[PDB]
């Protein structure tokens, strides 16, 4: 008869930047 | 046990982890001199350093360097794995951190080692997690706070310390860092020593002349090289000994050995493992396959490798060496072929890259690479790049009309910076190879990052002549037929087209050969090209290059030549 | 017990891997000898290798080569996968990892098979999880330290090698890169028989055809192909009987036809007949791409390796596509058909990522023969452009000349091009090397044409006589394309009469005179004089 | 059925499956009828969860291996079918797959579910 | 200059181990002016006229500014 806890981590998004070619 | 008794000798030393003495001495002065003679630190009145941090490429000797100190030292020592402390229960990770510094401590005057701390101590602003923060911490005020470190110093070994936290590169908790570097020829020598003190040599073997000839290797490749001849070695007795299926024999066992056939081998065979990743397909291809250009085939092997084979005179008449060539001319004419053929017979390390092989459409990602493959080729020095296709890569910055996203200027500014720029004076030599010379950028031609800039010709007749000889090396062929004939009819052709004619020549005598051999099936005619399938190759055979470069290549040749006028 | 005999049969071993003698030779040679006689190890002192990463395409055999491996000798086997291995909470994937490795230094003396370890080691960099780099370290842990292993042997699978942290690729965690290939004609002949052991064959059944035809089916891909034929055959043959609620006299006859086996190619993941004309151009292009591999022998023998390239420029609609499929379908090599502006992108270096993973792809499956289907809008002049599209094609062309002519091994590999415009290319293409001949395909004469419209002609249900003569001699600017519209034309007019004639009923079986006539009597012309002028100019100044 | 065996406590989710095919091997050659299958194959390869990567790899395990199944048949249900492993539906395990997707039908269903044109039309 | 002075220490080291080449079958201690002669054959300037004419342009205009 005894509780306990638990810490647990998560996933985040994370943007980025691209470059383009043209004409 | 038997077992054991070997076992407990096979215990490694300070003799075993040979290759560099400097870090040796620093480690060694750390670990042991406070635990001998204390009393000369309270004489002088300070207290000695109490933390160190091993970093280093990968397959140096670090792990090695620990085991040797555990085993040298009589102090209680505690090693404790990157990843071993952490749980999922929250506020676990500190309490086993706390008991292992407690048990050091409560102990007896230890030492700590820490293996693989680039995991464990990430930068506190960057990571996201809350758990990581927690511990980093923990180990920052376990290592160093209030009543803290009472006789006990901490090793850590990482590969990566650009990745450690800040609060954590300082003096109390990492006093100074060793570098567990490359080591030198006579590090490669003393590796090969260590390594070949239990193996049964053969008695032609020379270690001197492999650690010569092996370059970019970190001493954890030496042992690979070491297996690979022992494997061949055993592979070769093997296929003469019977299958063994019972114990094996003792005759074989008390004559067993490894020649020098076996180690050049496993070096023609191996590769460091820092380049493994930009290997390049076996090609074969020797000087005697390239024919004319004669002065910049011995030209080239002198620029690359005298700066090699002669140190000490460079040294001695104290200065540099030259670390650039440029080759350009028509297309075909060998300028690939001259770069297989350094690769094949040249002992320094090669890199290959194509023309557009590093761009990549991500933002910085392209100077990313740049960046990798130059510190690649310098930690793994001596170095040959071969940058195929120059007008690719490198073009004029800024003219004209620009990149739309402006990527092509920072890309040549970055390889500029790399090839001239603050380093520290590796042995990088780099080969260019191009066919449009003017749209190049001019701050690349320059002295100091491509100095020579050779240009490879139409073949004459003797070159002609040269290169059919070297084509036909090894094809069978009838006294009859004389190759100078097919050199003067030309005069115009390239090295690429006069292949072209032998391998028509060479699919017509197929031809004949398969009609030639059906019959003899049905109820070797010709071992030999002959003559006659010569005289009919050349007619489909047509002029490769046209008059209209021709006349710009030359142009642009004379071009150049003009400002070296007035002389 | 019943199926208790049938689990050692079952149980994988030698002689079940087909295609990969020389790996296999390897991999045994590092796990049996060790510990089939350790006393010459101990005697010439130096510890075996302890570690491989086996690479290649997925499917091909790695894990059947260690299982088979593993149960042959008397290790104990242990696999670990991927995704499994790996959770979301903080400080239990190593926990995994950890306790595998106990388990099987403890057990007995074993083998260990990470299967795709490329999920488990994303190079440290390129990669901003905390639980993935922290499995790293402790993989890079457990497999060396302070008296890490010992006895145990550990094997990986892949198929990106490149994608792995290059401190897993050290001597004492992974020794040799062995790769596993895509397995040739005689590892086809070799696996076919192999899962062809306890199947009942028919009287008319042949493996060295079925390994001819089929060409980039490896080892699932074969195995999956003979278990559905079988079991189509089954079913087949259940049917067309009374449905019994079965005497083994008349179960015993099944069989395999060559039919199942026909459609299992055709439908799981032209010929020389079909071609009119252009003999001479056949037969050349027959010669220079079959003697190298029919008779590789001989040319071993001599030392020449062989020409590869081809370009054919001409008129549109004439063949050049149908030559290459009939190349396709004549030699058991790949066939890889790319389009010409289909490789570009407004995207900056991918056109160069393109054009690279579809050569990789050629020289990953050879034999094969690529087709640059309209190269002049990739190599464009590269001088004259000027512009920023400029750049990109400057950029692209040199890419392709680094790869069709650059520091490679020198597979076989064929690249045919096909335009209609040739003197828009860059003139570095087109040295002998790259792409020698120059062969230039011209309208058809009247027999051509008329050859032409009998192949077409070869399936089309038509009257014992059609006179084809006439149509021929009546079609003077036509092209083998608008050839083909005409045909299809005439097919479509009977098919609607028939329809028309039917519909009243609810007539003529095949294509009458009269409505190969009244097709005809539309037609168009796809090629203009001033074409054909500009290609015989060009090919009399070339 | 998929979202039910879902347990989350100590990833008690594979035991749940094994239990199952084992209960379905133990007795007797029985049909397994796993219901909602696109719950729980998250493809491994878009998902970022462990328990999905983890239950799939186990049906992966328990569908084909050394000793999988011993005459034993396994039935699916999903309602889109590209949300599925390419590994799940592969010879062997998922070999089979079962277009059920008319008027008469429809008016059968509705004689034998009023047993104890319109309506077959407007539905 | 440099890449005088480097051609000139080639020939040097050319001439060095071919010496000790011919002892085996000091000579050289220091580089003499034939040495720099025939290094000066394959002498260039880098910098063309027309980047000359537009550094200074630019400089003229940062002044007339
Ligand atoms: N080279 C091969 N020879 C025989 N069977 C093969 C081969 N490659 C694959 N198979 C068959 O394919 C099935 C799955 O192969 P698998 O071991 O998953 O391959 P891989 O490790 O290359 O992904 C096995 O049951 C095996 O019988
Ligand atoms: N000589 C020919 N014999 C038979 N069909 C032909 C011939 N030339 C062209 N065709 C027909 O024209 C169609 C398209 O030809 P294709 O090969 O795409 O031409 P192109 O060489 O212009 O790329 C094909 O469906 C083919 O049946
Ligand atoms: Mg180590
Ligand atoms: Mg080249």
């Amino acid at each position: 008869a005894a509780a306990a806890a638990a810490a647990a981590a998560a996933a985040a998004a994370v943007a980025v930047a691209v470059a383009v070619a043209a004409a | 046990n038997r077992e054991d008794e070997e076992n407990n000798m096979n215990e490694v030393g300070y003799d075993d982890i040979g290759g560099c003495r400097k870090q040796m001495a620093q480690i060694r002065e750390m670990v042991e001199l406070p635990l001998r003679h204390p009393q000369l630190f309270k004489a002088i009145g300070i207290k000695p350093p109490r933390g160190v941090l091993m970093y280093g490429p990968p397959g140096t000797g670090k792990t090695l360097m620990a085991r040797a100190v555990a085993n040298e030292t009589g102090a209680f020592f505690f090693l404790i794995n990157g990843p071993e402390v952490m749980s999922k229960m929250a506020g676990e990770s500190e309490s086993n951190l706390r008991k292992a510094f407690e048990e050091a401590e409560k102990n007896a005057p230890a030492i700590i080692f820490i293996d693989e701390i680039d995991s464990i101590a990430p930068k506190r602003d960057k990571t996201n997690g809350e758990v990581e923060r927690r511990v980093v911490s923990q180990l920052l005020t376990l290592m160093d706070g209030m009543k803290a470190r009472s006789n006990v110093v901490v090793i850590a070994a990482t590969n990566r310390p650009n990745s450690i936290d800040p609060a954590l590169r300082r003096f109390g908790r990492f006093d100074r860092e060793v570098d567990i570097g490359i080591p030198d020829a006579t590090g490669r020598l003393e590796v090969l020593r260590i390594h070949t003190k239990n193996m049964k040599l053969a008695d032609d073997v020379d270690l001197e002349a492999l650690a010569a000839e092996t370059h970019g290797y970190v001493g954890a490749d030496i042992a690979s090289l070491c297996s690979e001849a022992a494997m061949q070695q055993i592979r070769e007795k093997m296929d003469l000994i019977d299958l063994d299926e019972d114990e094996i024999d003792a005759e074989v066992l008390d004559s067993l050995g490894v020649t020098m056939d076996n180690f050049r081998f496993a070096l023609g065979n191996s590769n460091p493992s820092a380049l493994r990743e930009t290997v390049v397909e076996s090609v074969n291809v020797t000087w005697d396959d390239v024919g004319g250009l004669d002065e910049i085939k011995e030209e080239l092997k002198e620029t690359v490798e005298y700066p090699v084979l002669h140190p000490d005179q460079y040294t001695k008449f104290g200065l540099s060496p030259s670390k650039g060539v440029l080759f350009y001319g028509p297309p075909g004419t060998g300028k690939t072929l001259l770069a297989k053929a350094v690769a094949t017979e040249v002992s320094a390390n090669f890199i290959s890259v194509k023309g557009p092989e590093l761009l990549s459409m991500w933002y910085g990602e392209s100077e990313s690479n740049i960046r990798d493959i130059f510190d690649k080729a310098r930690a793994a020095a001596p170095t040959v790049v071969f940058l195929d296709e120059l007008d690719s890569i490198a073009k004029a910055r800024g003219g004209s009309l620009g990149d739309a996203g402006g990527a092509s200027d920072r890309v040549v500014n970055q390889l500029l910076t790399e090839m001239d720029g603050m380093n520290a004076k590796k042995n990088v030599f780099v080969i260019g190879a191009t066919n449009r010379p003017d749209q190049i950028d001019p701050a690349i031609l320059r002295p100091g990052r491509l100095d020579q800039l050779i240009y490879v010709p139409l073949p004459d007749e003797n070159a002609r002549l040269s290169i059919l000889n070297a084509q036909l090396r090894k094809t069978p062929l009838e006294p009859g037929l004389e190759l100078t004939a097919i050199a003067k009819a030309t005069q115009g052709f390239s090295g690429a087209d006069l292949l072209y004619i032998v391998q028509r020549a060479a699919k017509y005598a197929i031809k004949d050969s398969i009609e030639a051999h059906r019959q003899h099936e049905a109820e070797d005619p010709v071992p030999y090209i002959t003559k006659e399938h010569f005289a009919e190759a050349m007619k489909t055979a047509k002029r490769s290059v046209s008059d209209a470069e021709l006349r710009r290549y030359e142009a642009y040749s004379q071009q150049m030549k003009a400002s070296r006028g007035q002389f």
